[PDB]
């Protein structure tokens, strides 16, 4: 029941602007506090804002301070991050945040996370094609942005299965595949389940 | 180490009652930057009286939400890390600053907030 | 406003091995977090002084002076993460660097060849390994490092199209350079 829910992100023109919302559930959102936190592709946690709904207090970070604006609607039980005249250096996968206090001011930290949205700032456009006795695969290919969902028989068993991360074209458009039993091809009919979001692209093949 | 300077001022038919005076300030308070936080291993607690102390009047600092009185902070006590503000520090604790006309009539003017971090980390200096 | 900073942010060691990741004008207000890649951190330490109820006891931080510091007792292969020290209040987050945390196996290597619905286009186209015509024009993806395999994948990403139809009808590892490399028929 316990959840923290990001969504409201996707793909987004240089200046343009966004909005994210993050629900919760299991608590209320008034009596704790929430943070933002940006994780740029091959980067380390970079501090965003955050707000005690409760009070209306607004703290903001170096970076995106007259650019970004947080609020909440705690009828609703949920925070928002309005994100305004976006450059390349805020495209990055973005996390709400529950922070609970101590029983003094500081607070212990930051609790609970959720598994966070992706925002990407570009111009270009957004279609992938799927195409799959060796010893003892699926393939997405022509695809932007990210993410790409990667299952097998929607998520039935995929066991020592790995998958590769987004082999990047040169041209700008993305590639990755994904894959073990032996004896034992002719059993079930074995399909994978892949879903590009932002393309709308998802057939199982 | 770190000054926490909490001053008090007020300018006085009870012509002195209510007294507008609305300077209660602390040292270098970004508000919306955050309660001033102790960063150094030692801070002193320091209440100024701006406020004219007519033999009439006085003040005081008492806190009955806080577990000490300002200037017991100054005295060795187990803190790990102390933010002190002048807005409501949810989880925390308040000290209301009362004024007297009199010994006959009081009333509250501002209130301190003050931050709290686990145990003995850091602790208080009364120089 | 005070500044934090994380190092190494690259420590590969061994099972067993005492990781002493370390992070340092502060006091008694920071936390340590774990993270997978693409993945969701977690609360491990808060305030350097005690753990989260049901966090594994291995992970321990505490402090001196200016210098924060967790540490885990024996490693466990579920430990591979990118761990990051967190510093400030209720109302302030800061990070560092961040800081990234062995017997070798034998590497199984497949490579499949195109499919039919991807020629009508005009175009055409590694398992649990612990170690690290010839062209990197073919491009090779990796993988991160596995649960308790603690081993890796790549990939062989033929960059063809149809241009070269019948032009190689004709695999590169690091002793036997396995050449797998299968004709048409
Ligand atoms: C409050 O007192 C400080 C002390 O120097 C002064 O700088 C400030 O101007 C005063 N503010 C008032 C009187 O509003
Ligand atoms: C807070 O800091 C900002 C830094 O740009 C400064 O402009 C502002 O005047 C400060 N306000 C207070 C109340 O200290």
């Amino acid at each position: 029941e316990v959840q923290l829910v990001e969504s409201g992100g996707g793909l987004v023109q240089p200046g343009g602007s966004l909005r994210l919302s993050c629900a919760a559930s299991g608590f209320n959102i008034s009596s704790s506090y929430i943070h933002w936190v940006r994780q740029a592709p091959g980067k380390g946690l970079e501090w965003v804002a955050s707000i005690y709904s409760s009070y209306g207090y607004t703290y903001y970070a170096d970076s995106v301070k007259g650019r970004f604006t947080i609020s909440a609607d705690t009828s609703k039980n949920t925070a928002y991050l309005q994100m305004n005249s976006l450059r390349a250096e805020d495209t990055a996968v973005y996390y709400c945040a529950r922070w609970w206090i101590t029983f003094g001011g500081a607070g212990g930290g930051l609790d609970y996370w959720g598994q966070g949205t992706l925002v990407t700032v570009s111009s270009a456009s957004t279609g992938p094609s799927v195409f799959p006795s060796k010893s003892t695969g699926c393939l997405v290919k022509d695809y932007f942005p990210e993410p790409v969902t990667v299952s097998w028989n929607s998520g039935a068993l995929t066991s020592g299965v790995h998958t590769f991360p987004a082999v990047l074209q040169s041209s700008g458009l993305y590639s990755l595949s994904s894959v073990v039993p032996s004896s034992s091809l002719g059993t079930q009919t074995y399909i994978c389940n892949v879903n590009h979001k932002p393309s709308n692209t998802k057939v199982d093949k | 180490h770190t000054f926490i300077v909490l001053y008090v001022d007020f300018k006085p038919k009870c012509f002195n009652c209510y007294p507008a005076g609305v300077n209660i300030t602390l040292a270098n308070f970004n508000e919306t930057k955050g309660p001033l936080c102790v960063d150094t291993s030692h801070f002193t607690t320091k209440y100024v009286a701006v406020y004219a102390n007519v033999g009439r009047w006085s003040a005081s600092i008492n806190t009955g939400n806080c577990p000490f009185s300002f200037g017991k902070v100054n005295n060795f006590v187990k803190f790990g890390s102390v933010c002190f503000s002048l807005k409501d520090i949810p989880g925390g604790c308040a000290m209301p600053i009362v004024a007297n006309w009199a010994y006959s009539k009081y009333y509250t003017i501002g209130s301190l907030y003050v931050s709290w971090s686990d145990g003995d980390g850091i602790t208080g200096v009364p120089q | 406003d005070i500044q934090m900073t994380q190092s190494p942010s690259s420590l590969s060691a061994s099972v067993g091995d005492r990781v002493t990741i370390t992070c340092r004008s502060v006091s008694s207000a920071v936390a340590w977090y774990q993270q997978k890649p693409g993945k969701a951190p977690k609360l491990l330490i808060y305030s350097a002084s005690s753990l989260y109820s049901g966090v594994p006891s291995r992970f321990s931080g505490s402090r001196s002076g200016t210098d924060f510091t967790l540490t885990i007792s024996s490693l466990q292969p579920e430990d591979f993460a990118t761990y990051y020290c967190q510093q400030g209040y209720a109302w302030r987050n800061t990070f560092g660097q961040g800081t990234k945390v062995r017997t070798v196996a034998a590497p199984s290597v497949f490579i499949f060849p195109p499919s039919d619905s991807q020629l009508k286009s005009g175009t055409a186209s590694l398992n649990n390994f612990y170690p690290r015509a010839l062209q990197g024009n073919s491009q090779e993806s990796v993988t991160e490092q596995d649960s308790k395999d603690s081993t890796y994948s790549l990939s062989s990403t033929l960059t063809l199209s149809k241009a070269d139809y019948e032009k190689h009808k004709v695999c590169e590892v690091t002793s036997s350079p396995v050449t797998k490399s299968f004709n048409r028929g």
